[PDB]
RNA sequence: GGACCUGGCGGUGCUUCAUAUCCCUCUAGAGGAGCCUGUUCUGUAAUCGAUAAACCCCGAUCAACCUCACCACCUCUUGCUCAGCCUAUAUACCGCCAUCUUCAGCAAACCCUGAUGAAGGCUACAAAGUAAGCGCAAGUACCCACGUAAAGACGUUAGGUCAAGGUGUAGCCCAUGAGGUGGCAAGAAAUGGGCUACAUUUUCUACCCCAGAAACGAUAGCCCUUAUGAAAUAAGGGUCGAAGGUGGAUUUAG
């Protein structure tokens, strides 16, 4: 269903129990992109 | 329960408890996040269905003002929500039925107008392990007070009782039990008198609560409270309710509170148990054990009834009935530790190995106390081969031993004169985490440098003492900045000289000078012998100067020996003469 | 870290006590310097303490002969013995005629639903049924597609109902109603 | 391979013998022939149970009564 | 999708294209900041969620530490000039490497 | 939170086809039985022609279970060619070897 | 050239393990399989969701055991006991180790609906099979 | 050791044959030695048999875009080993089956058991 | 090395634990006991026997580390040290000295084995010079010390025998003597039973050869061994045959028939008919199609 | 500009070879006819990617709708998504390959030679080379040690794919994103690869190789029926009785 999967990983990461580097990458890259763009 | 990695081993009982509480912490971690988000997990894949893998829903799904919603939040244990919508039912005018009003006041009496605690209660056992030998009376006075809810006058339970139309035995029983649980003993007694006036019947739980309330009442004699207990059991017989194991165990706990005057009443209680025909439990025996065992009793026939108890109790397998069976095993071998009886300790251990009494051991603290005092007794009056056999059989498979147990190991090995086992138990203690125990260090060092040993034992002792000194150096910056003990320093030095590591002995004599600790005459004479072997007048003069600086009364003899045994130059002769003149 | 029970452990120690369950490798528990791996050219097979290949081996370190001996010292309680039905196949056929296929397919995962595992099929001998002459003629004419000639075995298949016990019921029901309809003489048998 | 899954004690006749839920029409009709065909199909279903078999049957009964 | 997420080293390889950064995180920090007793604070045994002002104060401290670590990336190093800047003729390499035959220069 | 809009469109197809499977089954049996009259089948033709064009098992495309790729899928794990190659080459998939016969 | 799962030789200073070092043509000749589940034989049905849960498990354990897994796990599957056997490093504290073990134990037991057991194995440093 | 001999006569299993399917001949024959020794000390009759292995071979492309002429080929080795039991009890049967299915190997094991209970006609 | 010493101690304690572990508390646990034990305890299943578990002593496990060649004064021990090939050059000097004093008085080792014995890397031309010098030593009439020198350098030959395995004559059935042999060629199997007398009679699959083999080529294939051995109308063969095609079946029948007539003929003649080529299985079997080709070795169209 | 060093080239020398490749040779084809399927061109409102070896039954182990990213028309705004984009760049990339490779070299670290230049390091009756590591080899799979597989490093072609997915840079958010319905896949022509033939060792029938008879060729077109599907492409039968007379230069494979 992908929704239980992805939203559970979303919730666990923003609870801080999960660390996924792909979302870390998009956070840092969008931080710099909102900094300059 | 622990893993199998050497890094993940618990070394001490405190570390094991920390590991276990961290694991239970993670268990309720997943329980909390799962119950917070049940949508991500509704898909079952296992067949058959597992309801204890299904989510537990804690929110009320019934929103309209209804008796079904009342039973719903009563099952969900929401005290304020149940009270608020029972009020809502009351202003709506819906007649709330007798059984669910009963269930609401049951919840109110069980929880004392408060929510259930969000933490599963594993606390209130966090006493430090360095105060297990003093002031059990003040320990009782500051540890028998769990901070429970005191029964406040005009609470929701009393409000519901006043509001509800047709009072019955179930509600009266509930509120007597709740008043007793929340320490409204006089109010519970008055409500029992109101029950007797209203011609109702009180059950077993209520009568046990009333016995506890009469005993916990203030400013009455033990004779008066015993007569009241007899009156309550006569009322039980008149109301045709049959008393049982929990009733007489509450009675036995109360007479345990009632001390020396209640020993013959306890014997009468157990005889009446065997006359009626209800099997006394391990906790029944626990209550009589802890009653008859009191500090300050000079007779110990109250400790001979323990032999009576085991003479009744050998060879039997048991089932769980009463929560104090772990306390039974703990208290019965507390008698064993008090009485110093190897045969009774072995007979209780045999009763333990019969069946599931190893399950009746109970919690980890009781298990640690159990095996600690058992092994203390074993070291106290057994022979050294079977003490070592019990050592390898129990440690660390059963428990993590304590520092008092360590010094008792040392005492037992010294009594047996088996000093060759000292390095092995030393490595085991450092394995278990007794590295920073100064009492253990002092005991091992004095038993270890007491006597002259064969050279292989001497060099094993040299390795052990070098590692002890390494730990002493590698304790940096703690608030217990323990200064180097003179006895430990002297023993380490004597072992180093006996094994022949003279140079490290000299540099730790430099440490003697650094830490301003007075050396021992036997050590200084061993330094004289090492200087004789090495033919070093400079080293002899150095340690004689140490003796003169510490103003020891053997310095004149040391100077005379150095004169008699060394070819000495005139300036060193003059320096030694000046040192003797200064000491004189 | 700590010095392990590998060298704390000494000979004549009970190994069913050491490893009760099927568990992965755990080199600290293993008292054996077992080496895996294709070695490097000037080296040796890789050591014990960290091998994922040692871990991936299905690890039949929970089962040795003396352990299985003691395991079935415990497990010897849970058995009767056979009668004198004999090793002779004709003797056991005489004693108990019919034969039935009723199986299970053991998977491994979340669920144990292998639907084909309800397959049931019955084989019976006419020479053990002993009561069929023009009934056996009628029987064969009913079940033409089965009854191979070289052996007198009748094989009726059921995979039509979801449960195994009612598949067995369909087998026995088909046997008894084929028997009864074979013994039911019909009016058009003579005009063959 | 059948832990649980009782199927309400169907016991072998409700699955394949559907006369009792067939509720015979004039049996010479093509509607009754369709009933024989669907009855044999529902008998040869092992994945469906008697409850969904009879709700299929009742769906056909309802639609045929509608027409 | 979580399934089509990938790995830190591979993403750095794909971004840098050199073949032709998460150390400042504690193990249990989240934006909800439901601090556990195992994570963050040590193991009273009471589960809790800290307040808002603590959330934004903690993340403001984290982001000023981010900026400070960006600054400690971006100092200026002082290279002495050999015969000119951006040259090599007077640049002092250090003492010669210590000889493996018990020799040091 | 799906891989792409095509994968989400396909799972819409799967879910609501599985919902609207039974009626289509009854009426296509009513197609391809040769007993009923032709007009009595024509009214049924009208009902399936009115039944929505997203539940018919003619739009069901077996895409890859990790990443949407229509052509190049092995059914036994629902995996695409190169994803199955990636996984069964890193060796997290039991029993798949390199075929050398 | 073939580079399915072959680590390339950089300069002779690159720590690498047996699994990353060995090529996919040694997958059953020298390596073995990192996940042992029964889905991939002759007769079985559910191998597809076995695989999707396998990759879910790998990414989840890597995300919840951050920067401490030495090399890739061993995902064993027998009956209904899942086994995650790990080669975890010796950097983070054992309280954290037991915390995450219980957390993962319970959540994966709960997500896949079976007994799920994690068996850690502590290693001081990430092990080197050869330097390439 | 609860036993509870209850009521009804034996189900009379003749030929409980266990087909063990595996990826791994070492797992299969180690399990064979295990089952043979267990059956020998049980007293039940065991026979060994090796059904021939089946290799599921299939072909995939190697590149992502072009180059059909360079393909990769993958294979599966499904080896079968047969442990047929003749003359074993129903109680001995389900206790032996229970033991060997507790100690059944992992993903390299399936245990397809063929049970022939005999009975009487009716 | 202390590494080797503690590894040896660990192996001793481990093999003791291993024998107690399986069943063998008596002290004698041999190496093949150890191998079968670790084979049972860890199911190997890896195609490389060196990737399988191994439990040997550290002498066999770890390679031969050469000892220190100089003490704590410098001063290396062997006088031919600075050549860097001290053992090899000492061997040259010694063989040269025996040749010299022998003249005054008056199969071979492989390079890998010589390198193992000397624990020194050697060149191919160095090995050739060593072999040439030892050949000179053998060619010169040498004494027994030189003979045992050369024989310590020389190794075994492990010669095989190409005498064909004669099946036993099975005097069975009623009173007749037969031999039952087997043959395989191109996915076809033929088990043949020939009785010594019977004047020539063939029973392929229950029928005769003119029925199972309508082709005169197949009849010549069945002809061939009788006509080579000049025992044409003297014997009788009954065959069971499975699989293949007409010529594969004929060749398999010929092979099994020849491999039983071997038992029914003299030893010189069976050696002669093996020389004629009748007792050797034909390994020519079908190859495999390849991905990207159009057959086993046939390729596709235009490539250059 | 003079002299060199290294490499590439030479319709560059000598010598030794290639063996299914270099020729003479051996067998069976292509190129000539029809059909199928890609591609170019034309056409259409109607995707994109490959494009000598190393593109051309190629992404596709595969398009009636779906697939689908194309077009036409009409609709949606926190849009399944703390949006997305099949928008642009394979000349930013990871990822997954081709090619040399039907090769044997690539080399850390040192030492020496060249008045301490780029660079080079060969002589076994031996003149400065020693070498960790990758590769070949070796060890594995299949039926053997044979053969076929797999494997073949560094680097080459900015060789292939932002369209498998991820992704940096630049852009969009009234759009280039999202959804619904209907169409797009036709040949004045050409070309690549296959299939079937032009028959006599052939054709039809039985048999599956001891006969009888003839003395040819569409898997194309049209009609009927069936399969599967909501809606025909495939299958069978009927109908028909094409062009075609073993194909030049050149070329393929063993
Ligand atoms: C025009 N040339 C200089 C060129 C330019 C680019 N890219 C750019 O410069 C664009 N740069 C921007 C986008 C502005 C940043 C290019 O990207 C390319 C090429 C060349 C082509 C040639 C291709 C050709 N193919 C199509 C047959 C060919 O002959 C070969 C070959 N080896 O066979 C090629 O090399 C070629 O495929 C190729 O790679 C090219 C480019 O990539
Ligand atoms: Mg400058
Ligand atoms: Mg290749
Ligand atoms: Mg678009
Ligand atoms: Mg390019
Ligand atoms: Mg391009
Ligand atoms: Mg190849
Ligand atoms: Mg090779």
């Amino acid at each position: 269903n992908h929704h239980t999967y992805a939203e559970l990983m979303q919730t666990l990461r923003f609870l801080g129990l999960y660390r996924d580097e792909h979302q870390d990458f998009m956070d840092e890259q969008k931080r710099l992109k909102k900094l300059r763009g | 329960v622990f893993q199998d990695d050497p890094y993940l081993m618990p070394a001490s009982s405190l570390e094991s408890r920390s590991f276990l509480l961290a694991k239970k912490s993670g268990e309720n971690v997943a329980k909390f996040i799962i119950n917070s988000y049940p949508k991500y997990f509704q898909k079952d894949i296992a067949e058959p269905h597992i309801p204890c893998l299904m989510p537990e829903y804690f929110e009320p799904q019934i929103k309209d003002i209804s008796e079904a919603a009342l039973k719903e939040r009563i099952e969900l244990r929401k005290v304020k929500a149940s009270v608020d919508m029972f009020d809502q039912l009351l202003q709506a005018g819906t007649t709330v039925s007798l059984e669910t009003t009963n269930s609401l006041l049951d919840l109110l009496c069980y929880y004392g107008d408060q929510e259930p605690s969000t933490d599963y209660h594993f606390q209130q056992t966090g006493q430090s392990e360095a105060l297990e030998e003093e002031n059990d009376e003040t320990s009782r006075r500051k540890a028998g007070h769990q901070f429970g809810v005191t029964w406040r006058a005009k609470n929701n339970a009393e409000r519901i009782f006043s509001l509800m139309p047709e009072k019955n035995e179930h509600s009266y029983c509930t509120m007597i039990r709740g008043m007793v649980k929340h320490r409204a003993y006089e109010q519970a007694l008055n409500l029992y008198t109101e029950l007797l006036n209203n011609r109702l019947h009180a059950d077993v739980y209520t009568f046990n609560a009333l016995i506890e309330a009469t005993v916990c009442a203030i400013n009455e004699k033990f004779e008066e409270k015993w007569s009241k207990i007899l009156e309550l059991l006569r009322h039980m017989v008149a109301q045709k309710v049959k008393p049982n194991l929990q009733t007489f165990n509450t009675i036995l706990k109360c007479l345990r509170r009632f001390h020396v005057f209640a020993r013959s009443p306890a014997l009468q209680v157990l005889r009446e148990m065997k006359a009626i025909g209800i099997e006394p439990s391990l906790a029944t025996y626990h209550h009589i054990i802890r009653l008859f065992d009191q500090p300050g009793d000079p007779l110990k026939r109250s400790s001979f009834i323990i032999y009576d108890i085991m003479n009744e109790l050998m060879g039997k397998r048991f089932s769980p009935k009463d929560p104090d069976d772990d306390k039974f095993f703990q208290s019965a071998m507390s008698i064993c530790s008090s009485l110093r009886d190897l045969e009774l300790a072995y007979q209780v251990h045999g009763l333990l190995k019969t069946g599931d009494n190893w399950k009746f051991i109970g919690p980890d603290q009781h298990r640690n106390f159990y095996y600690s005092k058992f092994f203390d007794l074993i070291c106290l009056m057994e022979q050294i081969d079977v003490t070592l056999k019990w050592y390898e059989d129990l440690i660390p498979s059963a428990y993590f031993p304590h520092s008092q147990t360590m010094i008792h190991l040392l005492q037992a090995l010294d009594v047996a004169n088996r000093l060759e086992v000292i390095p092995k138990i030393w490595k085991d203690s450092k394995e278990y985490g007794h590295t920073f125990r100064s009492d253990l260090r002092e005991e091992i060092l004095m038993l270890m440098a007491r006597d002259k040993h064969p050279p292989e034992l001497q060099v094993a002792f040299a390795d052990c003492a070098a590692d002890i000194k390494s730990a002493y150096e590698s304790q940096p910056i703690r608030q217990t900045a323990q200064d180097w003990p003179a006895t430990s320093l002297n023993c380490i030095a004597i072992l180093f000289l006996r094994a022949g590591r003279t140079q490290e002995a000299w540099k730790m004599l430099g440490l003697f000078r650094k830490h301003n600790k007075i050396p021992r005459s036997e050590l200084l004479n061993e330094l004289m012998d090492s200087a004789k072997v090495s033919n070093s007048p400079s080293q002899a003069i150095e340690v004689v100067e140490l003796a003169s600086a510490f103003s020891l009364p053997i310095c004149e003899g040391l100077t005379q020996r150095v004169m008699s045994d060394f070819a000495i130059n005139q300036e060193q002769k003059e320096a030694l003469s000046n040192l003797t003149a200064l000491t004189s | 870290a700590l010095p392990p029970r590998t060298e704390k452990m000494a000979v004549d120690q009970d190994w069913p006590s050491v490893y009760p369950v099927a568990a992965p490798f755990k080199p600290s528990a293993v008292p054996l310097p077992v080496r895996m791996g294709y070695p490097v050219k000037k080296g040796v097979p890789m050591a014990k303490e960290g091998n994922l290949e040692l871990l991936k081996i299905p690890n039949f370190l929970h089962l040795t002969p003396v352990a299985i001996k003691k395991h079935c010292e415990a497990l010897k309680d849970f058995c009767t013995e056979w009668p004198a039905a004999l090793d002779s196949d004709e003797k056991c056929e005489k004693h108990f005629p019919i034969e039935i296929d009723s199986t299970d397919y053991v998977s491994s995962g979340p669920s144990v639903r292998n639907p084909r595992a309800r397959v049931v099929v019955l084989r019976v001998k006419l020479s053990s049924l002993n009561l069929d002459d023009h009934a056996k003629k009628k029987l064969i004419k009913l079940v033409g597609e089965r009854y191979c000639k070289t052996t007198d075995v009748l094989t009726i298949k059921t995979d039509r109902c979801p449960l195994r016990r009612q598949n067995y019921d369909y087998a026995v029901y088909l046997l008894t109603v084929l028997y009864h309809e074979s013994w039911n003489t019909e009016e058009w048998e003579k005009s063959k | 391979n059948e832990a649980g899954f009782d199927d309400d004690g169907s016991e072998f006749h409700e699955h394949i013998f559907l006369e009792k839920h067939l509720e015979s029409f004039p049996k010479q009709g093509p509607i009754r022939h369709f009933m024989e065909l669907v009855t044999c199909g529902l008998s040869k279903n092992p994945y469906l149970s008697v409850k969904q078999k009879v709700e299929h049957i009742e769906w056909f009964r309802n639609y045929f009564n509608e027409k | 999708s979580f399934f089509t997420k990938l790995t830190a080293d591979e993403l750095w390889k794909g971004a840098l294209a050199e073949t032709g950064l998460n150390r400042g995180q504690i193990i249990g920090e989240g934006r909800y900041g439901f601090l556990w007793p195992g994570l963050n604070v040590p193991l009273v045994q009471t589960i809790a969620q800290r307040s808002k002002e603590e959330q934004e104060k903690v993340e403001a401290d984290m982001i000023q530490q981010r900026e400070e670590w960006d600054r400690k990336k971006k100092m200026k190093v002082k290279r002495e000039r050999g015969w000119s800047g951006n040259s090599w003729g007077g640049i002092s390499l250090g003492p010669p490497d210590p000889g493996p035959c018990g020799e040091t220069y | 939170h799906y891989v792409d809009w095509r994968m989400w469109r396909d799972v819409k197809r799967r879910k609501m086809a599985y919902e609207y499977a039974d009626e289509r089954l009854r009426i296509n049996s009513l197609r391809k039985n040769t007993i009923l009259p032709k007009i009595l089948q024509d009214v049924a033709d009208e009902e399936i022609a009115a039944l929505p064009r997203d539940s018919c098992p003619v739009r069901i495309r077996n895409r890859c279970v990790m990443t949407s790729r229509p052509r190049g899928v092995k059914r036994r794990w629902r995996l695409s060619r190169i994803v199955f190659r990636h996984l069964a080459d890193h060796g997290q998939l039991s029993g798949i070897q390199r075929a050398t016969w | 050239k073939n580079r399915a799962a072959r680590v390339r030789v950089s300069k002779g200073d690159k720590p690498v393990t047996y699994e990353e070092a060995h090529a996919p043509h040694y997958i059953a000749h020298r390596k073995g399989w990192l996940s042992l589940h029964t889905g991939n034989l002759d007769g079985e049905d559910h191998a597809a969701e076995r695989t999707v849960e396998d990759v879910f498990l790998r990414k989840f354990m890597w995300g919840t055991f951050p920067g401490c897994l030495a090399d890739q796990l061993v995902l064993k599957r027998r009956g209904n006991q899942l086994e995650i056997c790990a080669v975890v490093l010796r950097q983070l504290s054992p309280h954290k180790y037991y915390f995450l073990v219980g957390y993962s134990e319970t959540l994966l037991s709960y997500f896949y609906k079976c007994p799920v057991r994690l068996h850690l194995q502590t290693v001081p440093s990430k092990v080197v099979y050869k330097y390439l | 050791p609860v036993v509870t001999i209850s009521d009804e006569p034996d189900i009379l299993y003749k030929r409980l044959s266990v087909l063990v399917k595996g990826h791994d001949k070492a797992v299969l024959d180690s399990y064979e030695y295990f089952a043979v020794l267990a059956a020998k000390e049980l007293g039940i009759s065991i026979k060994v048999h090796e059904p021939p292995r089946k290799i599921e071979r299939f072909t995939l492309l190697q590149s992502v875009h072009i180059y059909k002429k360079h393909r990769v080929q993958y294979e599966m080795r499904t080896l079968y080993r047969c442990l047929e039991l003749e003359h074993l009890t129903g109680s001995t049967a389900d206790v032996y089956l229970e033991y060997i299915q507790r100690n059944l190997p992992e993903g390299v094991a399936m245990e397809v058991t063929k049970t022939q209970l005999e009975q009487l006609p009716e | 090395e202390d590494f080797i010493k503690k590894q040896i101690e660990e192996f001793n304690i481990g093999k003791r634990h291993l024998a107690n572990m399986m069943g063998e508390d008596p002290e004698t646990f041999t190496q093949e006991d150890i191998d079968r034990a670790i084979a049972y305890l860890f199911p190997s299943g890896l195609f490389e026997k060196r990737a399988r578990p191994v439990m040997k002593h550290p002498e066999q496990i770890f390679p031969r580390q050469r000892a220190i060649q100089w003490g704590e004064d410098g001063r290396p021990f062997h006088y031919l040290f600075y050549t860097g090939k001290q053992s090899y050059y000492s061997l040259m000097h010694d063989v040269y000295g025996m040749l010299l004093n022998l003249e005054k008085h008056q199969r071979w080792l492989i390079k890998e084995e010589l390198e193992e014995m000397l624990v020194e890397k050697l060149s191919d031309l160095d090995y050739m010079q060593f072999i040439r010098l030892l050949e000179k030593l053998l060619t010169s009439q040498c004494g027994a010390a030189e003979e045992e020198f050369v024989q310590r350098f020389r190794r075994s030959v492990t010669l095989e025998s190409k005498k064909q395995l004669i099946e036993p004559v099975q005097y069975d059935e009623q009173g007749m003597a037969f031999s039952k042999s087997e043959g395989k060629r191109k996915t076809a199997k033929a088990e043949a039973i020939v009785y010594k007398h019977g004047s020539g009679r063939i029973k392929v699959n229950g029928i005769d050869y003119q029925l199972y083999f309508p082709i005169t080529q197949d009849r010549e294939q069945l002809m061939f061994p009788f006509h080579f051995v000049d025992r044409l109308g003297k014997h009788d063969v009954t065959c069971t045959v499975s699989g293949g095609g007409r010529s594969a079946q004929a060749g398999a029948i010929r092979l099994a028939m020849a491999k039983a007539l071997c038992s029914f003929v003299t030893e010189d003649e069976v050696e002669w008919m093996r020389q004629a080529g009748l007792l050797t299985t034909d390994p020519r079997v079908r190859e495999r199609k390849k991905p990207g080709q159009e057959g086993a070795r046939r390729k596709f169209t235009w490539k250059k």
